[PDB]
């Protein structure tokens, strides 16, 4: 039996090694090295156009609108408002009887808005134009977890809705019923972030989690496909890459990496030595030229995608930031903060 | 005859007239503290501690009643008597009740409420009106010998040739008596270099800190220019500069500590004594030389 | 262990500040009055960070520079919030007995020994801060019955302090206040002791087997060159630069930039303009996504009598648009319409893809059809699409 | 024709030959103090607090070695400047220092001793001698004004006979502060009837309150008769007083205050286990 253990022992090295080494001829230039043929960019002066105050607490998260104009917002007091970005108007309000309001977003359709917590509920209000709305008459509760919801986000559709939690399950719903319709499993620690596919043809989407592991799934049957480890710490944030080829990540390290799905392995670091404090929050310019990126040192930084020598820091917050955005549009980003302040940058 | 300066009876009569107001208004509101005894802000400092600033203020609105119905002896003597019996009764007061907000707080980390209201506050009064008291009896009593040989203790001065008048001399120990009435409101500031942090009710710890400062700056102009512009003067212009400083300075004290508070609102106790040293030793040794890159 | 990652290179920057070498100088400086030993001025550290860490942005020093201090690192001298300014204040080090990742949290028993320490020192005065005043008032008020014992082991650390030398007695008591002002911060300070709520929380012979089917898996998938892989990325990217807001602007001008709101009306329009029917010809995915091209697309279609493939595809999102509740009816009237025999609108499809949705339909679901989805799309891409192209209504659409 | 009494040999300088022998023996007397500075006898009272009566004790000594020499307008200004810079000094340190004894007594009722030392003593000293400068400064300028006047501030005294004497006269100044060198001292002697029982180790709050209380009826009688019998006088009659009052007042005081250091000698319980929990981490 010994033998026969050794003999599976050493087909397990072969094909190991077979697999480094066919990484290895694959393996030719860099990234850097050969888009250093792109001119480099000039210079930003990317400013502050708007400041959105109202919040009694620090702001979690928020979503801008398929109009470009609207944004949603989420406290840890239990407020969510829906903002008029372009005017600065306070729209609509409600207070949920939770604190810790982690996750928000906005539906497709401009109809609904999603929420969730501490509560390990997510729940769904509907948007009306009536007088003196009361929305936790309307206010329906879709899925239900043992831990706090971490973030959500809306499918394609107005129907489904995606969920992650600190059970280390993420789960899809159906908001007119609340049935479930599909289970992943194969985090063992908690899911802090998800984002579907650009492509609305493909049916995948990726999701990072505290066990320093980015994972990315199948919509139709539920196991994942690929999966990526280079972190140190908590994988804060993830994003794909408009082409819908690749996803760039930010983790607790203070570092964003740009992974590749073709090539099954990471392509740039963007890290420098000034830089102590994690990333908590990404997005990509329209063309994904830029990653901007928005680190616990107060600041935000953008980052040249192809090149990787950074642009442009941008500072004015007085806290934390908590999230970061990239209007649809393409023409300007907000980014909430724990000092209860919104600021639309362009 | 025209060889006398000319005097007024409008200008003259409006303010022997406008102060018989406020020393009625002064009196008055004697008997309002009195009436009402029973207050959130009128027992914080006592009657028998508060109604002998509106009783010492009443000596201070003298200086210009006199200095109306006419000059002579026992009215030049009355006006000494008169200004420094009502400063160290009225300024003296409120310096040593800007002492006892501070030994009232830090008696508040144990149980003892040392300084009571008419016991140590009262009680320190009747030694600075015993210096005060000593001196006036000493000065008034060599200005009686004096008048015997030359000096009338009033004089006359001239302005614009032949316009006379008759005054009342500077001596001095006038001169003497405005560097002692300031020194000892520079201990009034100091006392309020010291309470700008003790948390207090109704404020007042900070109402008699500004009737303070403003004496060490209104009232050392005041005797400057009775100094120096003095001998040339007049009759009607004197009484003015009195007039113009006894509703400055004293008017709004009894206004900034009166209205305020009616509108704005066995061996176990040893050996713990021992290990508490200990818990401060082995703590001390960790911060003291252990790798603390300040004190190497 | 939140924070460690961070509190674990803040360390090694002081252990740089602190070398003799190439360090941070320690002073003892006197002017005329009195005698201050053993500080570095604030201007020391600003000059100093530019130089080992490289930092351009004069600003972006001060930056960094001012939220080592706020931690509880380096404090300044004589003020309660901690802070970094460009000037000759006086600052001084943390010993490490106080550092913030040693796991400090302390009670409000332990502040208020401190608190009352203060007041026996200089007793003819009350040296002490306004919040700080504050503070001692409520915790008397809630501490009162033993009150005794926080006043008694005072009184100890109070006359065993005493007991030191001058230079020592200094220093050791400004490092206890920077301390406390990390710890419980003046007001309108943020409080960086707060954390996150997310994160303040048989036989060896089937290992084998389970390896082998997870080695093949890889092997299984299939790679490209960097080479290949770098040009596609470039490529996109360098194909959408002129539509890049942030890096070319837009006509007329920028909404956020200008104010000039008839960027998005336009874009809105129905008649797209000549940037827009260029982005059309990009890819079939391109001009599907736009909702005018969609029906553009359509509309040749069926002037070629071949929409029938067109109407299939559009049906298959609009039964996965369409909540769980009618999708058994719905998966039937597109069986019958398009892919059943004998049906108005007709289509082929493969062997393979037809076994599949006729085992399936018995079944319904929102993905019944996912295999004739991707049948249909890759022949759009090759054939159909690029027939749009050589149409003659697009160029006619692409100059104007 | 005598109008000027002559005398010399016999009283004149036999008054300053010992006169100067006790300010010599008081300066040693501030050698041998610091140069010993720390038997237990010393100790206990404090060493400023005994320097400051060894040297205030000489001003009292020089209102004998001025009266000596013929009197000017210069040299009846410091006989007035000698006598309250001294006085303040001597018997406001003993006051102050026979207070200090008796409010930490009261602290024996109570707990919680401060024990106030010779910084306090030495803060209360300057607030009093706040006061006699302001008084003296303000009271020279006064006989300063009407020296351009009469009332020289040197007076002429004739006797029986036909003799006058060249005398130095008595204000109404002097007869006020005579009287605030009496209702001084009647606070040292209320401040000896609170501590005639507490008990002492050296018994100082003995040897010195019979200070505080010798020089409150040998002073007062000097002064009533300088004062009633001083039409007539002489010119070495004052010199008899004045040495008969200084060697019985300020002598026997720093013999009293130096010869006896030289030649004579619930809970808590619960509590307990918290401190010991600390202490079982910090003793391993
Ligand atoms: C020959 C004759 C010689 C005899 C002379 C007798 C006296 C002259 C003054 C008698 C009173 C002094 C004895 C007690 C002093 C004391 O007692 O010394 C306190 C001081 O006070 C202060 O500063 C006040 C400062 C005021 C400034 C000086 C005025 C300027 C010039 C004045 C000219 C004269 C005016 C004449 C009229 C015109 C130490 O300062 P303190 O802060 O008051 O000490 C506190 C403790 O701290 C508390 O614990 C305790 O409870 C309190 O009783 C105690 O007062
Ligand atoms: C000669 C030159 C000047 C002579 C001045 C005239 C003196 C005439 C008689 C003086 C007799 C003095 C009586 C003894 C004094 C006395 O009783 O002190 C008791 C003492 C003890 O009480 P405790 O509460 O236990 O405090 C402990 C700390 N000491 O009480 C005090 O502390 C009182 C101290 C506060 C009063 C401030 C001292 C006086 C300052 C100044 C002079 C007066 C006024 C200033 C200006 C006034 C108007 C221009
Ligand atoms: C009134 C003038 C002429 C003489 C002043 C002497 C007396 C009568 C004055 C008037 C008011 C008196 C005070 C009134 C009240 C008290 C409280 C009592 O528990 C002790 C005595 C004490 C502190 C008195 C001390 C002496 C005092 C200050
Ligand atoms: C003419 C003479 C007698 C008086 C001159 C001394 C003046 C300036 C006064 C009188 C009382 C004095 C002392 C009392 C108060 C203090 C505050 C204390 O914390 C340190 C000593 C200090 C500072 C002393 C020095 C100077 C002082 C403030
Ligand atoms: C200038 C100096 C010497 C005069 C001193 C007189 C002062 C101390 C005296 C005279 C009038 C007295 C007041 C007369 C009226 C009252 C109201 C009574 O219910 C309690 C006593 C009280 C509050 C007295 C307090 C002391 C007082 C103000
Ligand atoms: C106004 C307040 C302070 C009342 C105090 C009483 C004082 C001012 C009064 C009471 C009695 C008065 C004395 C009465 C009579 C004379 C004789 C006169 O030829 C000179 C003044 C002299 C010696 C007065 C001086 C002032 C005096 C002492
Ligand atoms: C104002 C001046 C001129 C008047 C002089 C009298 C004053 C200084 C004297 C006379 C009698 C004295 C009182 C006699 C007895 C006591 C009892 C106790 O409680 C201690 C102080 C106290 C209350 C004394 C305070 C001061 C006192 C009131
Ligand atoms: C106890 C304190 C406050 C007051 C001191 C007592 C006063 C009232 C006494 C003490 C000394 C006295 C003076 C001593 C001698 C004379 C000379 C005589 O030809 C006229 C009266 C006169 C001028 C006395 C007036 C009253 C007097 C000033
Ligand atoms: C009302 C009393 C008890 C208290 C106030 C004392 C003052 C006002 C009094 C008390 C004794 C008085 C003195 C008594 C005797 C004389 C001698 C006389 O030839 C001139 C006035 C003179 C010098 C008096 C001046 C005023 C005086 C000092
Ligand atoms: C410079 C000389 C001539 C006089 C100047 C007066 C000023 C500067 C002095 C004289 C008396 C002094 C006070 C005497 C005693 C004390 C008590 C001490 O614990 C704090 C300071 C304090 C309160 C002093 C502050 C300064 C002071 C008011
Ligand atoms: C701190 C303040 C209150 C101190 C007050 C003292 C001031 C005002 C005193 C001190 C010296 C004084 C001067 C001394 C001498 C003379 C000559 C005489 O013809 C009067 C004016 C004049 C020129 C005085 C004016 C007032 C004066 C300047
Ligand atoms: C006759 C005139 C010139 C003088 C009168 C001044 C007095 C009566 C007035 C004038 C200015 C007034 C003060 C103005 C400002 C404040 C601050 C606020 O808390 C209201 C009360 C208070 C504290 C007032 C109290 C009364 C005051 C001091
Ligand atoms: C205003 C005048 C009369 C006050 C008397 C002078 C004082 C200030 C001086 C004179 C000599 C001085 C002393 C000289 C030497 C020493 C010895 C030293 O080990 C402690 C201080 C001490 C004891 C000094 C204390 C202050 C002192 C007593
Ligand atoms: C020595 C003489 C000639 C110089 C002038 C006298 C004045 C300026 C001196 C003499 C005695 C001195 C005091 C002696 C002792 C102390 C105690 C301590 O707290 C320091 C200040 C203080 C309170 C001194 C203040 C200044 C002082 C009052
Ligand atoms: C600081 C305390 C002890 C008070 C002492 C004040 C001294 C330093 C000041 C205050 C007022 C001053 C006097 C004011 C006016 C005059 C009149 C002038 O013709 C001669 C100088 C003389 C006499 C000044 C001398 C110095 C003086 C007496
Ligand atoms: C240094 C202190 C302790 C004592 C000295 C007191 C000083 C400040 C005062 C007291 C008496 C004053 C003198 C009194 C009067 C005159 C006459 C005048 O025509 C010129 C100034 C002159 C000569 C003064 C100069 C300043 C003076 C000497
Ligand atoms: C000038 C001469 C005649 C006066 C001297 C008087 C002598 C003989 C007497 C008068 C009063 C006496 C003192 C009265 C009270 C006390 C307090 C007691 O606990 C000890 C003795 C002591 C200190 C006495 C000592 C001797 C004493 C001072
Ligand atoms: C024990 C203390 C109060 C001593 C103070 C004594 C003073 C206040 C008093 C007591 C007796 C008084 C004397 C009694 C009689 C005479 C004789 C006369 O021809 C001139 C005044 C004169 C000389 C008086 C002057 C003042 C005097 C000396
Ligand atoms: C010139 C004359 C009048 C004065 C000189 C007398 C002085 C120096 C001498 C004479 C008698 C002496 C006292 C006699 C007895 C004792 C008792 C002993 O337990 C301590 C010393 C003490 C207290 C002596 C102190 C010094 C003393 C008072
Ligand atoms: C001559 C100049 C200074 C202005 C004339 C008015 C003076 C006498 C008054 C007017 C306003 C007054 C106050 C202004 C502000 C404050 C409030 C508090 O912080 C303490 C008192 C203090 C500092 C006062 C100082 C004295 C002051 C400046």
């Amino acid at each position: 039996e010994n033998e026969t253990l050794a003999s599976l022992k050493s087909e397990a090295e072969s094909l190991k090694g077979k697999l480094e080494e066919e990484r290895a001829k694959l393996h030719d230039v860099e990234l850097h090295q050969v888009a250093e043929r792109v001119e480099a960019l000039g210079q930003f002066v990317m400013k502050t156009r708007r400041t959105l105050k109202g919040h009694g607490n620090k702001v979690l998260c928020m979503d801008w609108c398929k109009d470009k104009r609207r944004i949603v917002s989420s406290s840890q007091d239990g407020k969510v408002i829906v903002w008029d970005s372009f005017t600065t108007n306070k729209e609509h309000a409600v207070t949920m009887p939770c604190t810790w309001v982690m996750a928000c977003a906005y539906a497709p359709s401009g109809c609904a808005i999603a929420c969730g917590g501490l509560d390990n509920k997510c729940s769904v209000y509907p948007l009306t134009f009536d007088k003196n709305e009361n929305m936790a008459a309307k206010k329906k509760s879709v899925a239900m977890h043992t831990n706090y919801l971490s973030a959500c986000s809306f499918t394609n559709s107005d129907m489904q809705i995606l969920t992650a939690s600190g059970d280390g399950t993420c789960a899809l719903w159906d908001v007119e019923s609340g049935q479930l319709l599909q289970s992943f499993h194969g985090h063992g620690a908690d899911v802090l972030c998800l984002d579907l596919a650009p492509s609305e043809t493909g049916n995948t989407f990726v999701s990072g989690g505290c066990d320093k592991k980015a994972m990315v799934w199948d919509m139709r049957s539920g196991q994942c496909v690929q999966a990526f480890e280079t972190h140190e710490s908590d994988v804060n944030s993830v994003r794909y890459y408009p082409s819908g080829d690749a996803f760039a990540s930010g983790s607790d390290d203070a570092t964003c990496r740009l992974y590749d799905l073709r090539a099954d392995r990471e392509v740039a670091i963007y890290s420098k030595e000034s830089i102590i404090f994690g990333a908590s929050s990404v997005d990509f310019s329209l063309s994904g030229r830029l990653l901007f990126a928005g680190y616990n040192d107060y600041t935000i930084n953008v980052w040249d995608v192809l090149k990787g020598s950074r642009v442009s820091i941008l500072f004015g917050h007085e806290n934390r930031v908590s999230t970061l955005r990239v209007s649809p549009d393409g023409t300007a980003f907000c980014s909430g903060s724990w000092d209860h302040t919104l600021r639309v940058w362009a | 005859s025209p060889c006398f300066v000319q005097e007024d009876k409008y200008l003259r009569l409006a303010i022997i007239s406008f102060q018989a107001l406020c020393m009625l208004l002064d009196f008055v509101s004697m008997l309002v503290v009195y009436h009402f005894r029973k207050a959130k802000s009128i027992r914080a400092s006592g009657l028998i501690l508060l109604e002998t600033i509106l009783f010492g203020s009443l000596l201070l609105y003298f200086p210009v009643v006199i200095l109306y119905f006419e000059p002579s002896t026992f009215r030049c003597i009355l006006l000494r008597w008169a200004r420094l019996l009502g400063f160290a009764t009225v300024y003296g007061t409120v310096t040593l009740k800007l002492h006892r907000v501070l030994k009232v707080f830090l008696s508040r980390t144990a149980q003892r409420i040392p300084y009571m209201t008419g016991g140590r506050v009262m009680r320190m009064l009747a030694v600075i009106l015993l210096v005060v008291f000593w001196f006036l009896i000493g000065w008034t009593s060599s200005v009686c010998q004096n008048l015997e040989k030359q000096i009338s203790l009033i004089g006359q001065g001239k302005t614009s040739d032949h316009l006379i008048f008759n005054m009342c001399l500077i001596d001095r120990w006038d001169y003497m008596t405005a560097v002692a009435e300031f020194l000892f409101l520079l201990w009034g500031v100091y006392l309020c270099y010291a309470v700008r942090t003790v948390p207090s009710a109704f404020h007042e710890p900070r109402y008699m800190a500004v009737a303070v400062h403003n004496e060490l700056i209104i009232s050392a102009i005041f005797h400057t220019i009775r100094f120096v512009l003095a001998s040339r003067l007049q009759s009607d212009w004197m009484l003015m500069l009195y007039f113009a400083h006894t509703h400055l300075t004293v008017t709004v004290t009894i206004g900034l500590l009166l209205i305020p508070k009616f509108s704005h609102s066995s061996l176990d106790p040893e050996d713990i004594r021992d290990e508490l040293k200990k818990l401060y030793a082995q703590l001390e040794i960790y911060k003291r030389k252990k790798m603390i890159t300040n004190n190497p | 262990s939140p924070n460690m990652l961070v509190y674990r290179k803040m360390e090694d920057v002081i252990a740089r500040m602190q070398d003799e070498k190439n360090g941070i100088p320690i002073r003892t400086v006197k002017s005329f009055l009195s005698k201050i030993p053993s500080v570095f001025s604030g201007s020391d550290i600003v000059q100093w960070l530019i130089k080992n860490l490289t930092i351009e942005d004069p600003v972006e020093a001060l930056h960094l520079g001012t939220l080592m201090a706020a931690h509880g690192y380096f404090f300044p001298i004589s003020d309660h919030v901690l802070t970094l300014k460009d000037d000759g204040t006086f600052y001084r080090f943390q010993t490490p007995y106080f550092w913030p990742s040693n796991c400090w949290e302390p009670e409000n028993t332990d502040y208020a020994v401190y608190l009352c320490k203060r007041t026996m020192q200089n007793k003819a005065r009350l040296e002490l801060a306004d919040y700080e005043a504050e503070s001692l008032a409520r915790l008397q008020r809630a501490f009162a019955r033993k009150w005794e014992f926080i006043f008694m082991q005072a009184e100890a650390q109070a006359k065993v302090d005493k007991k030191r030398d001058k230079i020592e007695r200094k220093i050791l008591d400004s490092q206890e206040r920077a301390f406390w002002d990390v710890h419980r911060p003046v007001p309108g300070c943020v409080n960086t002791t707060e954390v996150d709520i997310k994160k303040s929380s048989p036989p060896t012979e089937d290992e084998l087997q389970q390896q082998i089917k997870y080695w093949q898996i890889q092997l299984d998938r299939h790679r490209l060159k960097m080479s290949k892989v770098a040009d596609s990325l470039l490529s996109y990217t360098e194909q959408y630069l002129e539509y890049d807001p942030f890096l070319l602007p837009p006509d007329p001008s920028n909404p956020w930039l200008s104010d000039d709101t008839t960027f998005w009306e336009l874009e809105a329009s129905k008649e797209p303009s000549q940037q827009r029917v260029k982005r059309w010809g990009f890819g079939m995915d391109e001009a599907l996504k736009d909702p005018v091209g969609r029906e553009q697309f359509l509309k040749f279609l069926e002037s070629e009598f071949s929409s029938e493939n067109l109407r299939f595809w559009l049906a298959v999102e609009d039964l996965k648009k369409r909540p769980i509740k009618e999708v058994p009816s719905r998966v039937q009237e597109i069986w019958q319409e398009f892919l059943a025999p004998g049906a108005p609108s007709a289509i082929n499809l493969d062997s393979k893809s037809y076994d599949k949705t006729t085992q399936n339909v018995k079944e319904p679901g929102r993905y019944t059809f996912e295999d004739a989805q991707e049948h249909i799309y890759k022949l759009m891409k090759s054939d159909s699409y690029p027939r749009f192209i050589r149409s003659s209504a697009y160029q006619e659409l692409l100059q104007a």
